[PDB]
């Protein structure tokens, strides 16, 4: 995360952290129940063996921070790197988190009332332990920013890639706030009436706070079903 | 004639216009509340929620 703060106890704890081998975070992920972490698909490619820590918020002091192991992954059959396109996959825990401080689900939302209600906010929130410069050190903290939403049109016209009707911008123009490496997978939550709901994952960028360019995320409301689906 | 457009059909979470009015529904882990709008956590980490 470029820019925003950390997260203050208690206010992010739908965050989850992918860990490799060299026990080393390199991804987020976002926490659906017991069993299920919403994380992005190509975060895959990025560790044969991994992990995921719930409850985490600084990884430079050691309670309440736990690890579980993945026992299923389910990746979307349609993503490829060659466009990130359906950029998204559920994990299937091998044991259940315990729901406590800092360790909760986000809320899925209906479909139809997400797209008219949610999309249509202002802002979300992203969150993540990502790199808080593009080619600066992954955070040993979280960090959570507001983003607003970018209309897809200006952010078709910003991208040098295509983006799909699978994803969505959401930044800044020039403003140095944005998610960045490491922070991928994790969670994009919009807050209706105290209440938060999942409505993106951190897909891709080109960089990180780049002039002109925006974050972009994978859109929740296209694969409600989908996710309903892998966690059955 | 109620809509979801306006002030959330007055609903916490959900809202869906239905046969002319407004129906209110909530995620997994609330139950609707009697009064139709509210939405109730049935648990102490219901989805959605800070751990305050
Ligand atoms: O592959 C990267 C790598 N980067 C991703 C990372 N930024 C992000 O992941 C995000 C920014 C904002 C959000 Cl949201 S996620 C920074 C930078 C990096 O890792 N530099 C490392 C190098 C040392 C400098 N970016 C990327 C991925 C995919 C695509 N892409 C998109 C559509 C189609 C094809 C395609 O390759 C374009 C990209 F620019
Ligand atoms: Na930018």
């Amino acid at each position: 995360i470029v820019g925003g703060q950390e997260c203050k106890d208690g206010e992010c704890p739908w965050q989850a952290l992918l860990i490799n081998e060299e026990n080393e975070g390199f991804c987020g992920g976002t926490i659906l129940s017991e069993f299920y972490i919403l994380t992005a698909a190509h975060c895959l490619y990025q560790a044969k063996r991994f992990k995921v820590r719930v409850g985490d918020r600084n990884t430079e002091q050691e309670g309440g921070e736990a690890v579980h192991e993945v026992e299923v992954v389910i990746k979307h059959n349609r993503f490829t790197k060659e466009t990130y396109d359906f950029d998204i996959a559920v994990l299937r825990l091998k044991t259940p988190i315990t729901f406590r401080m800092n360790v909760a689900p986000a809320c899925l939302p209906e479909r139809d009332w997400a797209e008219s209600t949610l999309m249509t906010q202002k802002t979300g929130i992203v969150s993540g332990f990502g790199r808080t410069h593009e080619k600066g050190e992954q955070s040993t903290r979280l960090k959570m920013l507001e983003v607003p939403y970018v209309d897809r049109n200006s952010c078709k016209l910003s991208s040098s890639f295509i983006i799909t009707q699978n994803m969505f911008c959401a930044g800044y123009d020039t403003k140095q706030e944005d998610a960045c490496q490491g922070d991928s997978g994790g969670p994009h939550v919009t807050r209706f009436k105290d209440t938060y709901f999942v409505t993106g994952i951190v897909s891709w960028g080109e960089g990180c706070a780049r002039k002109g360019k925006y974050g972009i995320y994978t859109k929740v409301t296209a694969f409600l079903k989908w996710i309903d689906r892998s966690m059955k | 004639r109620k809509l979801c457009s306006l002030d959330n059909g007055d609903c916490d979470q959900f809202c869906h216009e239905e046969q002319n009015s407004v129906v209110c529904s909530c995620a997994r882990g609330y139950t609707l509340a009697d009064n139709g709008k509210a939405c109730i956590p049935t648990g102490p980490y219901p989805c959605g929620k800070q751990t305050l």
